[PDB]
RNA sequence: AAACUCCAUAUAUAUAAUUUUAAUUAUAUAUAAUUUUAUAUUAUUUAAUAUAAAGAAAGGAAUUAAGACAAAUCAUAAUGAUCCUUAUAAUAUGGGUAAUAGACGUGCUAUAAUAAAAUGAUAAUAAAAUUAUAUAAAAUAUAUUUAAUUAUAUUUAAUUAAUAAUAUAAAACAUUUUAAUUUUUAAUAUAUUUUUUUAUUAUAAAUAUGAAUUAUAAUCUGAAAUUCGAUUAUAUGAAAAAAGAAUUGCUAGUAAUACGUAAAUUAGUAUGUUACGGUGAAUAUUCUAACUGUUUCGCACUAAUCACUCAUCACGCGUUGAA
RNA sequence: AUGACCCACCAAU
């Protein structure tokens, strides 16, 4: 949902009740403009295996959930 | 090649394959490898033409004009006069069948 | 043709598109209307500019943003995201495909440039 | 209770597990595309209020996955493979082979020309 | 094997009320050639080589036997045997298949003048193919000032196919350019080259090639391009100077083509796959080498030369000698 | 199936 019109991507989140204690909200879902209304909390991102914990910043607007969750590890080396 | 010197051009460059292109050559056979022999091999037509072109579009990347279309006229002009340095290397190659002509498969 | 801004060119060259070359501020259509205001007569050579005239050439080119000027502006964008949690900034960080190309094989063109201060 | 969500009659001929995930999106999609549709339309629109809009456009995200179609993928009717699936014959590199050199496929033989 | 077969070719008949118009076609059918006739050399009763003369005469495809490689597939499917049934079975969400030190194979795009880019509206010139899980024409708006082109957005004309759409084929051809190239220009004059000439002064290895690549904005599709798609605009402009030993395809409408075209799989993306046509070649049979069928001779091999086989050394262990 | 291995190429009458 990338344009100027359809913007951008409403992923239906807890905000509402986290904005409250700002519980780190599980927001398993990640894959959603992070969202430049609330833009303030923090919550763990499902890095595949886990959910990595962060929370908002004066960089992260239109940054999509995952783009701050990475998924596989760093590379390594060759035998030895 | 017609303006530069004003006589038939096509007459011109048979007449400059018929001098340039060898009437003979030298292929090295190999039989049982060991010391392969080398024996004088006739040249068809076209084939003799073949190798006198190729010493001339050779000649035609030393010129200058940004055209080869008409670098190849020059050389071929060129030729004309009695300047392509080819004829030596016919030459040589005629003499490398000189000798070898005893090889020869069969009288 | 001479020290036009500095690193500035040779004559024969036709200024429109000299410009895109030695300038990284200005390229392409940039370039071509620049000498549009300046009003040059197109397909013009460096030999031919009339000293005064450069000068407008230089002012021009203050006006809008050009050198490696801009070059911080991207180290800055890229820097940005990267001070973040941002993908880009480890493969710009390690020197891996920063556009998710071949990280498994073609990737040394991304090791050779893509880095901090990528533009080298 | 039933499997599926929904309770979803069973493809006649060949059933593979696959096939019957890929049938049970068939049929609720089916149904579900013309409120896909409806939806849709709300929230591209412009000529509308952000709100109504977006409301909808979040209520899509929510639709569960069988309400889609991209979810739907060809796949042989005859042996349930996905991969290289004609959709002249419903088939696949093989089976086509299969029934169309056997004679099963009227009219489909081989291309001697 | 060949032949019949399919495409394709020559002719002939039938069909098309020549508005589905391509009658230069489309098919259904029929014939046709695995060409024939004659003379002259050779040969030995009649074959080959040349010559003419009659015809249009020419290709491709499909079909790859038996066996062997215990070749590939238990992931197309199916099934034996064996292993699990609260998990090696089913579902949702996210992730992964896209990870990268190095290495390989295959492509694509490249490195500029016997070559690349704008442009060509009385639209130079095609075949094959698609379009009720749809193609989407004209215009209309923007990117952008005119206009064209290019890419998106608005509305859907017509066509469900010899009707309308994808789609004006492109290369070739013409003109204009084009770094290095000082082969340039631009200021003079110079003049029977004027788009040019000449005299003088000036004009200090990656380019105007290459688009890998990096930012930002914008657009497609779909809930959703973040790992992860596509497109464009403005920017960026690495590497690359025809590539070592070595090695690959191709013998004629083939190779080659900076010649395009279509389809299938796509909600969506082809540098891939399968088809179509345009332009269109040199080189050749004579050596070795390799693979095959026919044959010679040899053969101690026979799951067959990737066979088989020999002695020493080194290891461990018997027996029997000298002393 | 028993079944981890194979090794040598040099130049003429």
């Amino acid at each position: 949902s990338r344009s100027v019109w359809k913007g951008p991507n409403i992923v239906p989140l807890p905000i509402r009740e986290a904005m409250t204690k700002g519980t780190p909200i599980r927001t398993n879902a990640r894959a959603a403009t992070i969202l430049p209304q609330f833009v303030g909390l923090k919550f763990q991102i499902h890095n595949g295996k886990e959910y990595v914990p962060i929370e908002i910043s004066e960089d992260m607007v239109g940054h999509k959930l995952g783009e701050f969750a990475p998924t596989r590890k760093r590379f390594s080396y060759t035998q030895t | 090649v017609y303006c530069q010197t004003r006589q038939d051009p096509i007459q011109a460059l048979e007449k400059s394959l018929d001098e340039l292109a060898p009437l003979m050559m030298t292929k090295t056979f190999n039989t049982g490898v060991a010391k392969a022999s080398v024996i004088p091999v006739p040249l068809n037509k076209r084939q003799r033409n073949r190798i006198a072109w190729n010493w001339i579009v050779q000649s035609a990347n030393q010129r200058v004009s940004s055209d080869f279309a008409v670098r190849l006229g020059e050389e071929l002009t060129a030729i004309a006069k009695g300047t392509s340095s080819a004829f030596e290397k016919r030459d040589q190659i005629h003499k490398t069948a000189i000798a070898h002509r005893a090889y020869i498969q069969l009288k | 043709v001479v020290h036009i801004l500095g690193k500035g060119f040779k004559g024969k060259e036709v200024i429109k598109i000299a410009l895109a070359s030695k300038f990284y501020g200005i390229g392409k259509t940039t370039a071509e209307k620049i000498c549009s205001k300046l009003g040059f007569y197109p397909w013009m050579r460096m030999h031919q500019l009339s000293e005064p005239q450069i000068m407008s050439i230089a002012s021009e080119l203050s006006t809008m943003t050009i050198e490696g000027d801009a070059r911080a502006i991207v180290k800055d964008n890229i820097a940005l995201k990267r001070k973040i949690g941002s993908y880009s900034g480890m493969r710009h960080t390690l020197h891996l495909p920063v556009r998710g190309q071949h990280t498994r094989n073609n990737a040394k063109t991304a090791r050779k440039l893509n880095k901090i201060d990528r533009r080298g | 209770n039933f499997r599926f969500p929904i309770k979803t009659k069973l493809p006649p001929g060949f059933i593979n597990a696959r096939i019957l995930r890929d049938n049970f999106k068939r049929q609720q999609f089916k149904e579900n595309e013309i409120l896909v549709k409806s939806l849709k339309f709300i929230a591209r629109n412009m000529n509308l209020p952000t709100k109504l809009r977006l409301e909808a456009q979040l209520k899509l995200n929510a639709l569960p996955n069988y309400m889609r179609s991209t979810q739907i993928k060809n796949r042989c009717v005859d042996s349930g493979h996905a991969r290289f699936v004609l959709s002249d014959f419903r088939l696949c590199r093989y089976q086509f082979r299969e029934n169309a050199l056997k004679g099963n496929l009227p009219g489909v033989k081989k291309g001697i020309w």
